[PDB]
């Protein structure tokens, strides 16, 4: 019931998918032929697919309640409906003109499923997560000097 | 005069280094000698040139096994070195997704013309009238060309050194400017079109330069 | 490649040897004036 | 006194950060022009001015506190500006109103404590600072 | 010429007291968190 | 000016990050009395 | 034609943009002839002619070198008020007193 | 007058005991000849103006940071060598890739910056 | 300029003055091209050397 989707041949197989999704992501340059960009959508298309199936096989073999208590499967989440929605209004009566580049970066953001099993820098990552109040505090300090050498410079040399 | 007169010396230390490899090989017949023969193998190689040339300038690097102070300092900064490499994949990965990100962004809009009237390249074409330090009295014919931005974000290794230099703190208003004018796919620059796509350039120095290399730092005095 | 690499490998020496000659004076850097110092050693030197 | 515990601090706060929009929404123009927006700005700057210097009387009935003399000190300045203005240089002392965003800090223990850390820390830097000019001073008698 | 060169000072200030806080808001969350990181190590591994 | 930028940056650069880095490693050991390390190690050791 | 040049004088125009008005209306000079009747006024919260003509002028060679040096002499300070400056426009335009 | 004045009720063979009193000793001399050669001659015109940081690190906590970040300096003189060694090599490659680039006058490789020689 | 049965020109730069200047003329040739016939008549300018 659980026992494949935790297989390492699993990993291996949504690692080389992330890869796949990586690469056809950073392909695109200026003057790119034609074929290039059909084999892009194909590929965006045939991953999509892929990943939604995989989310659904997941949701009905771990569990519903165990994925929002971890951080990691509502960001999934939030991605794959955020690619649904690109590839609706892409294919949809919308142009979308600027909105295209957008959403790139949206599903840019699959090689975070893959940085999560450091479980080695993850500390630094919970330490600075727990002192958000702190660095918020701080940030906003300078940021308040910022606007107000601004102002005085707006005063000066406008 | 000079380069020969060198010449003649390079002569005397190979005959002094292949003397002390024979015997220093005859009393002990690791990879730092294969380093030692290699400066000098390559030397009687000599005597593509140029390929061969730069690769003697290995001399000095075989001083480590000479000295304990400097070998000790060596495999102290690799350590230092090999430490650090967790800190150094999450930097390339996170400058790798701003370069996508600018790639997205800014792909091929940071064409211009030589004079700033023609606004695409097919009217960026032929001779144009510039007049020098901006006087009216003073013309003079030159060729209109439609360049292209040094540091462009056209594809996915352009945006990384762009990027690289970006993080350097060098010529980074330049290309904030630059971005801020980007108007469209293959048309030319508009003042202060876009201001607000300053927000990737600060997002990136703040996330990169500011605060995952001073990170860097802070973990090596740790 | 040469610029680029040279940038990098002098950056990460010159952090090495400023974060070497700190660690040098790690004692003095975190002296706590508050409870001793070699000053008090040397006052009492030139009182000798 | 009384009932100035929960909404005075925060109706101060929230002038505070209006003043400074207000300020942050104003262009400067060259060779003394402007706009309609500059001049609706004046009038919000004169009733942000009346009410600095209200809550400023008001609190006395003061010195000792750091952040209050500040307030006192620029309220005391915008009436003089104001004044100046109206029975007249004239827009030079108008650069004295940027210390507004300044005292949102005191109503802000968070980042107050944050600034006095910080300031505290400056301490063990000055004898570098020293040397720095002592430095400087050579090099420049030098040059 | 004239008394325009005393506006200089505000790029002084502006330059010596924005990296003197610049340096201390982003060093802070390096040297702290990141301490704080290698000493929650060090007690994980003493429970591993 | 190349011994002006040796001595004027460099050596300052190295003396300011220096006394910083040991205030703020003395934070660290005046911090460490009351335990607030203590208190994120008690949070992560329930997380496993 | 009757041409009748408004030039902005107020504040936001000083720097690069003023000496670019003072090119683009010598220039424009350059386009009229004998036949055509010419003036140039700069309003700044306030409109007036920029010469000593106060009318338009047949715009010969003596007139029109008067007028571009005249234009070469503006400064600019004030705050812009187009209202003052159409009307002026517009009224010198209903002069018929002179010869047009 | 005042060097004369410390030696007479110093004596000259403790004169040198002192690190900052040989200071003083050395600078005079200078002083003592540019007034000659006035009416070569900006050595020791340059060389007088040691006195300030000669007389005013008489402190506490600035002369005891630089005595000790120099004596940190003095050792560790192997990662100063390392960087000696990147300089070097680094200049040994682009004299050889790079010394063959024009200098002109209006670009960045000028008469002042160019790989054409060591230096 | 539209409600005025005007042009409206841009003049960012110096490249730009000697052309945005002379295009007025396109406007006011438009009664003129509508006249037809009527408005066709030999016009002799003045003395001016070729
Ligand atoms: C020994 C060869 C490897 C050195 C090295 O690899 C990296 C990979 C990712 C990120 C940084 C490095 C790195 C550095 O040592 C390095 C790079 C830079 I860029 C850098 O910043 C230089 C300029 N600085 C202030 C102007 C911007 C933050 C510093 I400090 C250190
Ligand atoms: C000339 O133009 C003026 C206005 O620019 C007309 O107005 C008269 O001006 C003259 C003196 O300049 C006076 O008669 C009056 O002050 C104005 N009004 C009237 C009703 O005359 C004037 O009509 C025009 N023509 C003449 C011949 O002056
Ligand atoms: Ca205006």
């Amino acid at each position: 019931c659980r026992a494949a989707v935790k297989s390492v041949t699993f990993y291996w197989l949504v690692i080389v998918l992330v890869f796949l999704n990586t690469l056809t992501i950073s392909s695109e340059h200026y003057n790119q032929p034609d074929w290039l960009t059909q084999i892009q959508d194909i590929a965006n298309k045939v991953l999509l697919a892929l990943f939604t199936c995989e989310m659904l096989v997941k949701m009905y073999s771990l569990g519903l309640q165990a994925y929002f208590v971890s951080l990691f499967n509502r960001f999934d989440c939030f991605v794959v409906c955020g690619g649904i929605t690109e590839t609706i209004l892409v294919e949809l009566e919308i142009m979308s003109p600027l909105g295209i580049s957008v959403f790139r970066c949206v599903r840019l953001l699959r090689i975070f499923k893959v940085t999560r099993h450091w479980t080695s820098l993850s500390n630094l990552v919970a330490s600075l997560l727990n002192s958000m109040k702190s660095i918020a505090s701080l940030l906003l300090l300078l940021f308040l000097f910022i606007i107000i050498f601004s102002l005085l410079g707006m005063q000066l040399f406008g | 005069f000079r380069n020969t007169i060198l010449g003649y010396f390079d002569y005397a230390f190979t005959a002094i280094f292949t003397v002390e490899i024979l015997l220093k090989m005859t009393t002990f017949g690791n990879y730092f000698n294969l380093l030692d023969m290699l400066v000098v193998g390559v030397s009687l190689v000599s005597f593509v040139v140029k390929i061969l040339r730069v690769l003697r300038v290995l001399r000095p690097l075989r001083a480590i096994n000479r000295a304990k102070g400097l070998k000790h300092v060596v495999q102290c900064v690799f350590v230092a070195i090999r430490t650090i490499g967790n800190i150094m994949i999450v930097t390339t990965l996170l400058q790798f997704m701003f370069a996508c990100i600018g790639v997205q962004l800014f792909k091929g809009k940071f064409y211009r013309c030589t004079d700033e009237a023609k606004s695409n390249p097919e009217e960026c074409r032929g001779l144009f009238i510039l007049y020098k330090d901006g006087d009216v009295d003073s013309p003079v014919v030159r060729e209109r060309i439609w360049q292209n931005s040094d540091f462009n974000f056209d594809n996915v290794l352009s945006a990384m050194m762009a990027l690289f230099t970006v993080s350097t703190f060098e010529g980074w208003p330049a290309l904030l400017y630059k971005a801020i004018d980007s108007n469209g796919e293959n048309i030319g620059p508009i003042y202060n079109h876009r201001v607000e796509i300053s927000i990737f350039f600060i997002i990136y120095i703040i996330i990169v330069a500011f605060f995952m290399m001073n990170i860097f730092v802070g973990f090596v005095i740790v | 490649v040469y610029f680029i690499s040279f940038y990098m490998l002098c950056a990460f020496l010159i952090i090495n040897l400023f974060v070497a000659v700190i660690m040098d004076n790690f004692d003095y850097l975190t002296r706590d004036w508050s409870i001793l110092g070699p000053h008090h050693l040397d006052e009492f030197k030139r009182i000798w | 006194s009384i009932v100035e515990w929960k909404p005075f601090d925060i109706f101060i706060l929230l002038a505070i950060f209006a003043n400074c929009v207000a300020l942050a929404i104003y262009i400067p123009f060259p060779e003394d022009d402007s706009n309609s927006t500059n001049h609706n700005l004046e009038k919000v700057e004169y009733a942000f001015l009346i009410i600095f210097t209200v809550e400023t009387f008001l609190k006395i009935i003061y010195v000792r506190n750091g952040w209050n003399l500040l307030d006192f000190v620029i309220v005391i300045v915008g009436l003089f500006s104001v004044i100046l203005e109206q029975l007249t240089d004239v827009k030079a002392l108008r650069a004295f109103r940027v210390l507004r965003p300044l005292r949102l800090v005191s109503g802000v223990p968070s980042l107050q404590v944050v600034l006095n850390s910080i300031i505290k820390a400056m301490v063990p830097l000055l004898h570098i600072a020293l040397l720095v000019l002592f430095v400087i001073i050579i090099y420049a008698i030098i040059g | 010429s004239s008394s325009g060169m005393i506006v200089c000072i505000y790029f002084i200030i502006l330059f010596i007291c924005g990296n003197y806080i610049l340096l201390n808001v982003f060093l802070a969350i390096a040297v702290d968190n990141l301490a704080d990181a290698e000493s929650l190590n060090t007690a994980q591994k003493e429970e591993a | 000016f190349v011994s002006l930028v040796i001595f004027g940056s460099f050596f300052v650069l190295n003396l300011v990050l220096g006394v910083l880095s040991g205030e703020f490693s003395k934070e660290r050991e005046k911090a460490k009395a009351r335990g607030d390390f203590q208190k994120l190690r008690e949070k992560q050791q329930l997380e496993e | 034609k009757d041409m009748l040049i408004l030039v902005d004088v107020s504040g936001s125009v000083s720097g690069l943009t003023l000496k670019l008005i003072r090119t683009s209306v010598s220039e424009m000079l350059e386009t009229l002839s004998d036949d055509d009747f010419v003036n140039v006024a700069s309003f700044n919260s306030n409109a007036q002619d920029v010469s000593c003509f106060q009318h338009l002028v047949q715009a010969n060679v003596r007139n029109k070198k008067v007028l571009k040096d005249a234009v070469n002499n503006i400064t600019a300070k004030g705050i812009t008020d187009y209202k003052k400056g159409f009307s002026f426009a517009f009224e010198q335009l209903l002069n018929y007193n002179v010869s047009r | 007058v005042e060097m004369v004045l410390k030696v007479i009720a110093f004596k000259p063979k403790g004169y040198f005991s002192d690190a900052w009193n040989t200071f003083d000793s050395l600078i005079v001399i200078g002083s003592i000849i540019d007034v000659a050669l006035s009416e070569s001659i900006t050595f020791f015109r340059l060389f007088r103006v040691m006195r300030l940081v000669k007389l005013l690190s008489r402190g506490e906590g600035i002369r005891t940071l630089l005595w000790t970040f120099i004596k940190s300096f003095q050792a560790l003189p192997y990662v100063a060598l390392l960087i000696a060694m990147l300089f070097f090599i680094y200049a040994v490659i682009g004299m050889q890739m790079f010394g063959k680039v024009a200098m002109r006058d209006n670009n960045q490789i000028n008469r002042n910056n160019n790989f054409q020689t060591f230096p | 300029a539209c409600e005025n049965k005007g042009y409206y020109y841009e003049i960012p730069s110096i490249g730009a003055i000697r052309i945005n200047t002379q295009e007025y003329l396109d406007v006011l040739g438009r009664p003129m091209v509508l006249a037809g016939d009527k408005a066709k008549q030999v016009q002799w300018t003045n003395v001016y050397l070729d």
